[PDB]
DNA sequence: TGGAGAATCCCGGTGCCGAGGCCGCTCAATTGGTCGTAGACAGCTCTAGCACCGCTTAAACGCACGTACGCGCTGTCCCCCGCGTTTTAACCGCCAAGGGGATTACTCCCTAGTCTCCAGGCACGTGTCAGATATATACATCCTGTGC
DNA sequence: GCACAGGATGTATATATCTGACACGTGCCTGGAGACTAGGGAGTAATCCCCTTGGCGGTTAAAACGCGGGGGACAGCGCGTACGTGCGTTTAAGCGGTGCTAGAGCTGTCTACGACCAATTGAGCGGCCTCGGCACCGGGATTCTCCA
């Protein structure tokens, strides 16, 4: 069967930040498991945090504490504000 | 028959090695055995303690001695040796001893000697206190329980010997699993608690305790027979050397000690079983008529 | 020492080193907390003072921080200690606090 | 405020952990690693309260900021 | 309806087995949970407890007492090198820490 | 307010090994504590062994499993040996 | 536009993010805010670890990016390296650095 | 078919390089065998953990994600192969 | 010829840019199966798997002899001894 | 200070396997609509966090003195390191067999979801017993006086 | 000087008194057990072929071994001073009272929202081909080693 891969939208981002560049296969995989890993964190942390106050629903306060708690601190506010940017972007249209 | 000596630790501040090995007339000898037998086929609480003198005669060297391994250490350097634990072959004594406490004369016995000759002789594991140790024991670090094994566990100074305890507790619980140290005390090491106590308990009850195989110079192991005669109670101190308290000694000797002991089974009508392997024994045998 | 003697043959200022020993002793056979809980209290008041301002602490939830804290650093000295006896010493120096927390990761 | 954890108490931890000698230098250092660690700790313990809508720093939050952290702690319920 | 026989006796547990079961459905673990995982998970925590519990009481008669307290769970736990890796990583509060004295540190004896 | 916790079953587990010795509450509160972090931690071990795997459910293979990854030396061997005992009886009944 | 990652301001799979959560038994149910949130903040990151590797690819004068420029990347900046601390990276290899004592004198 | 000793595989050169990786400038004659027993300590943990996962997985082949996810498990995530 | 010590850093400096694989693959290969052959006998590992094994190794490897390095330096030392190691896996926690 | 070299940075030529683009499409993302409930919001209260006080007093703080340790210097020796020749086995290139992973149907048993019944487990009330501190008492050992 | 005997130090045992936490008992209720059904998750058998194992053979890169010298590991010794210990003076931690109220927890009500479903379509994947970045090779110029 077909697998599935953030390959695509790595090559997208590369190429918005970097025009110019490319990507061996090795470190697409490398950014692949990477980007994995980085959901996993994020998401098995809001569901904690769901958990423990009782919820059921996975909103998106869920995940914006659970990036607080996981990125250090510049890059917590930086990945906080983007999703923040990204939220206010799509529920207004 | 590995001695003691550097085992135990270089600091040997014995300061003993001229030891004139005082005999006794035969006759002289004989009365004073008469009247040791005497005085203990009466007396009810009698408790013994034997040290590094009776396992002389089965081979294995004695410590304060003309021959003594501490002496040779001290005036040059000649450590003679002839026998092993494994293969030491125990004295008469032993059991002479073991028929004692059957027949329920012999109320306790406190030894301080290592070889553990005693429990290879069947003496009952719950009347000794093997006060120093012995080498075929080694006690858990756990639960503090005992195997009583056949060959030596080979280390000194209470340290691991390479086994680790199969007792198995109930509920399918892992075994408990302790490092079964060994028992046999360095200069400047606590003695075991049970066997202290019960050390303690037997001399003080002893209205009549008599000490042989031993200069007694040593920490409490010379002690005991102190204590067996105040608050009453006569001592016999058996031994060749002079006794570190022959001046409160209220008995003496100057003879072998296989001979004495043998001449007082003689009076006493008594016989001596022979010697074994490993046949070791831990309950109290009935007493015999 | 009711008849009970070591192993041996028979027979004012302590020796700077002994005494630290008998408190090693005692402190390392006792349980309780070794920081005075009110200036820890303070101490925890002030640090979370600068996240979120007027900001109530469960009684508890500081005793948690406590044993959290007394537990990290009685940890980190123990290996302190071990790093200074590696080092040929006997008196841990901040360069062995250093290097403890370099291995460990946390530097 | 900080200077309430006094030199008898870090020697008195040091003691228990089994040091025989404390250097002079020691007890800055040793308040320096306390800060720290209760720095990341309150802080995970304050985000976990803040997001639960709460003005008090539950005993419960610390508990979970500690096993965030890889330092569970027992005795607190949880 | 017979008699309800709650599943733990029948397994021969001192757990709960129900409750172990709609934690493991409640708690978000799998979109069903199997017949038997309950049991098993439950005959495992008490088997761990009945160790943990066991060798605690065992310190505590060692200590001549009879109210198990967290510094016999600590010492219980530390001096088991099986149950120390397993609980690496735990602070058992107001259990202290074991009797550790390097031997550099102790004195030189064989004075006078 | 309705509190749940494994007091009283380790209270009784406590009193079927060591028929006369107590417990104090923080003593209580501890081992409670220490269930229930070993029971998450086997529960998201098992979990994650039934995601790879790409089934949807959790059976006592899979508990054993995690037991197995989770426990080290002879408490594993243990573990896994009274969990066995207890469903067999269990699916016998 | 008609996907849910174009009407956001995205490039990652918004979709594919919601379907993860939903199908990855994290919780009952999933707020429809929460894709949007998770996959802004995976491009933000996949953006942040590309740009360091480009710029090491660039100061390595090479027109690509390997896992070794990925390894400088990740090292050589602080935050990364936290977030990063306990990972591998295979071919990777290790930042260049001696210790200041072994060097001659 | 029943390897024996390959722990010598791993050559005093091989271990030289090494920690020549980790800037080390000396190295002593005994730290050769103290690495390869730290290696095959380590080796141990990380096939077990593998083995574990195949064995669970109904599978007779140690899969390269077997591997990632056992490292994974000990902490020490690697990124590469998947996962 | 050269006094000693000088290319140790030169062996450094060049271990260090590079990125290969430092072990060589057929001996680790070989390791890692008789490993192996202690828990499930008969294996068949896909040779992915042995990659993956040996660049956790090598990593792993890596970062303990920099540890160890960290230790002696700290001991007044130049060469790393075995008690160097024990320390570092004494502090982080393993064995 | 200076001078010869091993190893290293760098310029030019370039061709293959891997990056990059094309494209059909088929399953997954998207739009719109329905329905139950999980959570937003508002209230009430009364738990417990907070603040303050006065008295006890355990512990903190300042200093003084000395020794035990840290530190540095110097002198073996011995134990690595560097280099050169032997040799040992990795490395690569190719080829074969077949196991075992991967996908596919049929299906059947097991678990989700309900509902009813009700005993197990909780909150509270109560009695009391383990543990902490203080008192007295019996016996070993150490210090000192008297007699041998 | 050693020993006998008494005074003193220090230890373990029996005992008393007290207190707040711990064990048992009780009613109350709701979460768990029994009986039931429906459908789909995953057994199970069959099939296919990808990839692992295995082998061989040649060149040959790196390991192995030996040998010499020189660097530093390690021991020892000596000097300064920093820390340990002790003592007396301070000070603020501990404890127990009250007195207040912020807000933690529970409840009640309702609606906005996620699940689900049907029907639609489009974009991301498998396989297709084309083009070039840099590994490789030739030599020219350069930087710390070592020697002098
Ligand atoms: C740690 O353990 C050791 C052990 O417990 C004893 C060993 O010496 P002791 O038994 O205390 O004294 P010891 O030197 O045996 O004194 C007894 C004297 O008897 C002499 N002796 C040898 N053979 C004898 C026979 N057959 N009869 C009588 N006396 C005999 C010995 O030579 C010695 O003088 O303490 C250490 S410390
Ligand atoms: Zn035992």
């Amino acid at each position: 069967t077909r697998k599935e891969s953030y390959a695509i939208y790595v090559y997208k981002v590369l190429k918005q930040v970097h025009p110019d560049t490319g990507i061996s296969s090795k470190a697409m995989s490398i950014m692949n498991s990477f980007v994995n890993d980085v959901f996993e964190r994020i998401a098995g942390e809001a569901s904690r945090l769901a958990h423990y106050n009782k919820r059921s629903t996975i909103t998106s306060r869920e995940i914006q504490t659970a990036v607080r708690l996981l990125l250090p601190g510049e890059l917590a506010k930086h990945a906080v504000s983007e999703g923040t940017k990204a939220v206010t972007k799509y529920t207004s249209a | 028959s590995v001695n003691y000596a550097a085992g135990l630790s270089p600091y040997a501040d014995k300061g003993k090695c001229g030891l004139p090995e005082i005999f006794d007339p035969p006759e002289e000898l004989e009365r004073k055995v008469w009247e040791l037998a005497r005085l203990v086929w009466q007396s009810s609480s009698v408790v013994f303690h034997t040290g590094a003198g009776i396992s002389t005669a089965s081979g294995i060297p004695d410590f304060r001695g003309p021959h003594g391994v501490w002496t040779m250490e001290e005036r040059g350097l000649a450590p003679k040796f002839d026998t092993t634990f494994e293969s030491a072959r125990p004295t008469q004594t032993h059991m002479a001893l073991v028929q004692l406490e059957r027949v329920g004369l012999l109320r306790f016995l406190v030894s301080q000697n290592v070889d553990g000759l005693h429990v290879r002789s069947g003496f009952p594991r719950d009347k000794l206190a093997e006060l120093h140790g012995n080498m075929f024991v080694e006690e858990c670090a756990k639960c503090k329980t005992q195997y009583v094994r056949d060959t030596v566990v080979g280390t000194m100074g209470l340290k691991a010997t390479g086994r680790l305890c199969t007792v198995a507790k109930a509920r399918g619980l892992r075994a408990c699993r302790g490092e079964l140290r060994d028992t046999i005390l360095d200069w400047e090491d606590s003695l075991p608690d049970r066997d202290l106590a019960l050390a303690d308990e037997a001399s003080r009850n002893a209205d009549l305790s008599i000490t042989l195989g031993t200069s007694l110079q040593i920490r409490p192991s010379g002690n005991l027979p102190l204590a067996t005669k105040r608050r009453g109670g006569r001592l016999v101190i058996v031994n060749l050397q002079p006794t570190k308290h022959d001046r409160h000694a209220d008995l003496r000797i100057h003879g072998y000690v296989d001979e004495v002991m043998t001449r007082l089974m003689k009076h006493l009508g008594l016989e001596i079983p022979a010697w074994d392997g490993p046949r070791v024994l831990e309950r109290a045998l009935p007493p015999l008529p | 020492t009711k008849q009970t003697a070591r192993k041996s043959t028979g027979g004012h200022r302590y020796r700077p080193g002994t005494v630290a020993l008998r408190e090693i002793r005692r402190y390392q056979k006792s349980t309780e907390l070794l920081i005075r809980k009110l200036p820890f209290q303070r101490l925890v008041r002030e640090i979370a003072q600068d996240f979120k301002t007027d900001l109530r602490f469960q009684s508890s939830a500081v005793m948690a921080l406590q044993e959290a804290s007394e537990a990290y650093l009685v940890a980190l000295f123990e290996d302190t200690n071990l790093a200074a006896i590696h080092a040929k010493r006997v008196t841990i120096m901040p360069k062995d606090i250093q290097l403890a927390r370099r291995i460990r990761g946390e530097r | 405020n900080i200077q309430g954890i006094t030199k008898p108490a870090i020697r008195r931890l040091a003691r228990r952990g089994g040091v025989k000698r404390i250097s002079g230098l020691i007890y800055e250092e040793t308040r320096g690693v306390l800060k720290v660690f209760l720095e990341n700790v309150i802080r995970d313990a304050v985000t976990y309260t803040e997001h639960a809508k709460r003005k008090t720093v539950t005993a419960m939050d610390v508990v979970y900021a500690l096993k965030r952290q890889g330092r569970t702690l027992y005795g607190f319920g949880g | 309806r017979a008699k309800a026989k709650t599943r733990s006796s029948r397994a021969g547990l001192q757990f709960p087995v129900g409750r172990v079961h709609r934690l493991l459905r409640k708690g978000n673990y799998a979109e069903r949970v199997g017949a038997g995982a309950p049991v098993y998970l439950a005959a495992v925590l008490e088997y761990l407890t009945a160790e943990i519990l066991e060798l605690a009481g065992n310190a505590a008669r060692d200590n001549k007492k009879t109210r198990i307290i967290p510094r016999h769970l600590q010492l219980a736990v530390r001096n088991d090198e099986e149950l120390n890796k397993l609980l690496g990583r735990v602070t058992i509060a107001q259990g202290g820490v074991l009797p550790n004295i390097q031997s550099v540190l102790l004195p030189k004896k064989t004075e006078s």
